[PDB]
């Protein structure tokens, strides 16, 4: 009736609640991995941005993206997509390598031509030198990455473990070693295949610290949706006890009338 | 009952079927007498009549005499106010959900419904009291942990828990044993296994020593020959 | 179930399918059909004849009727006149079945005439005995031993459910004395379920025991993997990324669902029902796509009407599958993998 | 200085000498040094923060001198000790490999690590 | 080969005696597989 | 079907189980967000959204009280209308322009009259 | 507290340690209780007295009994009758402890008394002075002035919740009249926390005024700590502040 | 309530909520309608309120589901709403 239409739409959300709390404990749980990847990849990765700087960092291009496979991440998925989405005005052929599933819906939508390159596998594991590298030696032969004057990789830096900014920043290509000249400050021989080697060894570097940076970023929205979405439930939980008590003390008064009717005999 | 308890001198053990209709039957002729029918329209002298059957069926001197009386709860409610006030009446409740039915286990007997005043180490001793703690919670564990199961899937589980996952489920369908009116059914007789026997298997089990035998070879069979010998025949 | 929302339509469906049997020779395959409709208006009652003058099964059909315009006490009197009919068939040694449409109609007319007899008291204003009323009726329909009688008579009553609300007094009661509950869901017809049956909810408490010995062997496990899919879907709707296996189970048991669906007014024959559950629970429809489940369901009969038409008549003819039919009917299955 | 770095742990990332194995042949790098940029190859290193000595078996990388004298060092992963028996298993397989045959580069990096982890 | 697939097989190669932790193990062994686009159409998804 | 014709029957039953599912969803939407829907979904969330809007007519007695012209429309013109929103042809407008309004020609119209 | 969750149980825990007082010799702390046995068949409350026996504690304990099979007038007045019992030891000065178990069940007596006399049903079908009829016992328990002689009578009202239903007319109405309540919890009973006090729906509102110093000096701790306890029970599936483990591992100790 | 309702020609639902939360006249527009009030006012009442009635039901509409993607128009709808 209406006690059992509560009833039954009151166990759904109960049952929800439920599940975002397991979801939420969980995501606690694998948060504290992503975020230490993070911290040592990031560590890592700024010695060669010393470099970079002091070289300068003078500059069809690609955007490579970072998500889980996985969902519930937040708006995550959503929110790289519309960072992407402002520079796919300004570069709407650009070949997108999708580095999880996640963002390549969003993407999928905005543009299927740019689809050329997508790594399943991504979201299940956190991320690792061993994928970096095996997706670096797949990025030169598949999307010629030496074509591009800079490369451009988006993902979500996480900037407190509550809070998520998407962040982008350029892949520095042979190019920019080029015609950067302050590399002339850091001399070395022609006979050294070091921007070739340089070019590739820190495709990889920054990749797996935009990665890590992003699947830290991931985990931590998915945290604070979970927790968001249970006090939500919360609220309509309450809403529907209120409701669900009118009605117990209505059918009580129905029972008084019935009461009533006793008083007639 | 009576002629058997005190002339006869001997134990009994009475069935009545079904104690909601015995409920129902009052509160009609309560408004055929004009008698102002208590909460839900059930009688006024309900629990005084439902006492005076139990009352009546009791160990004495002259004998003892064991009622199993069946309770129907109309639309599985048990707040309802002739279940509940019979709930007070009765001594071993039984639950029989129709979920565990429905999983095909027959027993379908809801085991976390199950409940007996009488169940400790001064009962049925020790070891079985022990154990019966023990089957509890890891059934308890396997039904906490189906919520994890549901979203991260059984696979994305710790060790630990699967192992626990995974005996439970044996003693799940360990439950599953034949019965004599379920030739009716699946044509497979009934498996009357006794007390210790039942004790030392399901320890087994806990223990994980039975983790050689598949899940599906507790399933609807009895005795610990059978549960070995249908891990057998699965094999074969 | 919820009132009038394919009501009449659930019961008008028993009837036509009956009429393979009627028009077959042996009275015990013969039911003598009697309908009787409490409480309804003229105009209805003119479509249920002008429907069954349509199929053309008036030819065996009674109609006791009791409209609305008709008499409270001439209404209650009705269940219990039409139970003498169908005993004179029973009586014979003949088959009928009898469907009593709706007793919630026929409790009010006694509650209005015996609150104007004065009679006092009423659970939801229904004097006790209504269940004496109820109960008496609906244990005169009997499948009777060979040495005293033949004849069996069917019952299915009908109950209009207040918007579910199975705890009123006449739901409740009739729940108890009646061998089976065919719970119909509401949500589950606008899901496309037309009629919708919710078979969580119903039971058959006999069971099979009654249920054709082919039909029996192959809804085996139909009735499990269902039942895994009710639990399954429910938490697969949080829309997590289950195990494939979890996910296999909810393939497979989305295709079962749509398979189940059947439209109002068509009857369907044993003899293809027996194929459908054959493949379904042989996993073919588990792949096949759930938007072109309807094309495989009339295309696979077709196919199997033309060419393994020798192959629905053992199975029709001799009621029970073989090693060798089971084997020819999934080997017919895999050479429609057409769709 | 030094600021050895791993994606999975940092080591350095002050550290008076540092001797690395470079494609420019060895190089020894003490207090500040001319600024450039080396690529590490596949390695045996030798890391002395004063005058203790730290015997590293590498995976190789990249070093690059800062002029600040900070020697950013990026390997993918070290001890030379925890490293050093299943590189003579590794041999067996490496050895197999090169029967078939990127197996050329695997076949010849594994035995080129083992090489390099048994010159010490 | 690339550079950093060179230094990335060396470093797999490098976990292999075997005393190595858990991290690293994971570092170096992933079955990911790379779903291959082209125009939306998809080159089929391998063992990456 | 054999009345108002299996095309008609066929296009009510698709509105009726998109409504249904949607209805079905409601819970699920606030808890979790659109996006948080699953993709599949979401596009039929978003086209029951429109349905939802689309069933909207200024009456012609009300046209007073609405503020909008009464639109009538035919019952010729009303299976094919749902059947091309169901098609999702029209369906890329806002759900403003299925918002009060009349026959398919005028939910495209408005979407001109919006667009400006 | 829940239905039939060993509730003659947790009573009659307390009755065994008035075992260590009456054995005393000091009379004014020899607590003569009188157990009101309401609707448990005979069975039952032989089983009770068998229990006591066997503690001994049948030699100070007085037992009352309107059994199931007892008829409702006798049930109805069952608890009135037993306060008269009561307020003999009172009046000599003595305290006692009784307790009534179940008032729940004096409540439907009364009812079918009350409906059979054609006076009206009221709130949850129950007649409308069952208010007046709870006040009137429970207001009889009392621990009287000096002038009046220093001795009391001691109560433990026992009232069965249906589901936990605090909401029902009959347990609103007894909260309020006494002076505390004790709520244990079904899930705690069958993790086997027996006792299985809701230690958050247990307040007693005299409680610590009557507390041995001693118990209320190092029982201050215990009641903070728990009560972090109850909140610090939200992880599972993880690794905590050492400050939330140190909780976590007190509460759980 | 409903039997006034029902009698009355239109009604004027006031929200608690919107008294609460400031806004006096807290006078709920779902909940608030007059059918035959709104061809009683005067020429220029009628001229420059039209429509607005819509507009505040597109306001509360456009509010429910705010609570990511808001399209321009939708975006329009709220700032009018709001202002």
């Amino acid at each position: 009736a209406t006690l059992k239409e509560v009833e039954m739409r009151l166990k759904s959300i109960k049952n929800i609640e439920k599940i975002t709390k397991t979801m939420k404990i969980v995501a606690s749980t694998r948060l504290s991995k992503a975020e230490k990847a993070k911290i040592s990849a990031k560590k890592m990765d700024e010695a060669e941005q010393l470099f970079y700087k002091n070289a300068e960092t003078k500059n069809k291009e690609l955007i490579v993206a970072i998500t889980s496979d996985k969902g519930l991440c937040g708006s995550i998925h959503s929110q790289l997509a519309k960072a992407v989405r402002r520079h796919l005005n300004d570069q709407p052929n650009a070949d997108i390598v999708t580095i999880g599933d996640k963002i390549k819906m969003q993407l999928l939508r905005t543009h299927p031509n740019n689809i050329k390159l997508s790594i399943n596998g991504i979201g299940k594991d956190a991320p690792t030198f061993q994928e970096s590298a095996l997706i670096a030696d797949k990025l030169l032969s598949v999307m010629k990455a030496g074509t591009y004057p800079k490369i451009s990789i988006f993902y979500n830096d996480p900037v407190s473990s509550l809070s998520f900014e998407p962040s982008e920043k350029p892949i520095f290509n042979a190019k920019t070693i080029e015609q950067s000249p302050s590399f002339g400050k850091f001399e070395i021989d022609t006979d050294a295949n070091v921007p070739r080697d340089l070019f590739e060894y820190t495709l990889a570097n920054q990749m797996l610290t935009a990665m890590a940076q992003g699947y830290a970023a991931e985990i931590s929205a998915r945290r604070n949706a979970m927790d968001n979405a249970s006090k939500n439930a919360g609220d309509m939980i309450n809403r529907y006890s209120i409701l669900y008590n009118r009605t117990r003390q209505a059918v009580i008064t129905n029972e008084l009338v019935d009461i009533i009717t006793g008083a007639s005999s | 009952a009576e002629y058997f308890r005190d002339e006869e001198g001997q134990d009994v053990l009475l069935f009545i079927d079904n104690i909601f209709r015995f409920t129902q039957a009052g509160s009609e002729v309560s408004a055929l007498l004009g008698r102002i029918p208590s909460a839900v329209g059930y009688q006024p002298t309900l629990a005084t009549d439902m006492g005076l059957l139990q009352e009546r069926i009791t160990t004495t001197k002259k004998g003892s005499v064991t009622s199993v009386q069946a309770v129907y709860v109309p639309a599985d409610d048990l707040t309802d106010p002739a279940p509940a006030t019979t709930f007070a009446h009765l001594d071993a409740t039984t639950v029989l959900s129709r979920g565990i039915s429905e999983l095909g286990i027959y027993p379908a007997v809801d085991p976390l419904d199950s409940k007996s005043r009488l169940l400790d180490a001064a009962v049925v001793g020790q070891e079985h009291y022990d154990v019966a703690s023990k089957v509890q919670e890891t059934l308890q564990t396997y039904k906490s942990l189906q919520d994890i199961i549901a979203i991260l899937g059984m696979d994305e589980l710790s060790e630990q828990d699967k192992l626990t996952v995974e005996r439970a489920r044996k003693i799940q369908r360990f439950l599953s044993q034949p019965f004599a009116v379920a030739e009716v059914f699946t044509g497979i007789p009934g498996k009357l296994v006794r007390l210790k026997d039942t004790v030392a298997s399901f320890k087994a089990v806990l223990e994980g020593k039975y983790d050689n035998i598949p899940e599906h070879a507790f399933y609807m069979v009895g005795g610990i020959e059978d549960v070995v010998a249908k891990a057998e025949k699965l094999a074969a | 179930g919820d009132r009038q929302t394919g009501k009449t339509a659930v019961a008008l469906d028993t009837i036509l399918n009956q009429k393979r049997w009627n028009n077959g020779s042996d009275e015990s395959k013969k039911l003598y059909c009697v309908y009787v409709a409490v409480g309804q208006k003229r105009s209805t009652v003119a479509q249920l004849v002008q429907t069954l003058e349509q199929h053309d099964a008036m030819k065996y059909s009674i109609i006791v009727a009791a409209t609305a315009s008709e008499a409270a006490p001439l209404q209650y009197l009705a269940p219990f006149t039409a139970a003498s009919i169908g005993e004179w068939f029973r009586d014979n040694g003949k088959h009928a079945l009898i469907v009593y449409d709706d007793l919630s109609k026929q409790a009010v007319a006694y509650r209005q005439l015996s609150l104007l007899l004065r009679r006092p008291p009423g659970r939801e204003a229904y004097p006790g005995d209504v269940f004496y009323l109820h109960s008496r009726l609906l244990e005169r329909a009997a499948k009777l031993s060979e040495k005293e009688g033949s004849g069996s008579l069917t019952a299915l009553p009908v109950i209009e459910t207040q918007g579910g609300d199975v705890s009123a007094y006449i739901p409740t009661n009739v729940i108890s004395i009646t061998d089976g509950q065919i719970f119909l869901e509401a949500e589950l017809f606008y899901k496309g379920i037309r009629p919708a049956i919710n078979v969580g909810l119903s039971v058959s408490r006999v069971g099979s025991a009654a249920q054709v010995k082919a039909l029996k062997q192959v809804a085996g496990s139909l009735k499990l993997f269902l039942a895994q899919y009710r639990e399954v879907a429910a938490f697969a709707q949080f829309g997590s990324d289950l195990d494939a296996s979890t996910k296999q189970t909810l393939v497979r048991g989305e295709r079962l669902t749509q398979l189940l669906k059947q439209n109002q007014y068509s009857p369907l024959a044993t003899e293809e029902q027996v194929p459908l559950i054959y493949a379904g629970v042989n996993g073919h429809l588990d792949g096949i796509e759930l938007s072109r489940i309807g094309e495989f369901e009339s295309s696979f009969l077709s196919y199997l009407k033309s060419n393994h038409n020798e192959l629905l008549t053992e199975i029709r003819e001799k009621g029970e599958l073989s090693k060798e039919l089971l084997a020819s009917l999934k080997s017919a299955t895999e050479s429609f993998v057409a769709t | 200085k030094l600021q050895f770095a791993l994606p999975h742990e940092t080591l350095y990332s002050e550290v008076t000498q540092v001797n690395l194995p470079a494609k420019s042949g060895r190089i020894g790098v003490l207090a500040n040094h001319v600024p450039t940029v080396e690529q590490l190859l596949p390695g045996v290193v030798e890391v002395m923060e004063g005058s203790n000595s730290k015997k590293f078996f590498i995976s190789g990388g990249f070093a690059t001198v800062q002029p600040d004298s900070q020697l950013c060092v990026t390997a993918i992963e070290a001890p030379l000790e925890s490293f050093s028996e299943n590189i003579k298993n590794l041999l067996a397989e490496a050895k197999k490999n090169v029967s078939s045959s990127r197996e050329a580069a695997e076949a010849a990096i594994q035995v080129e690590v083992l090489e390099n982890l048994q010159s010490v | 080969i690339s550079y950093a697939a060179y230094l990335n097989v060396a470093a797999q190669a490098i976990r292999s005696t075997e005393l190595q932790t858990a991290s690293v193990l994971n570092r170096s062994q992933t079955d990911a597989f790379y779903t291959q686009y082209k125009n939306a159409s998809e080159p089929t998804p391998i063992t990456k």
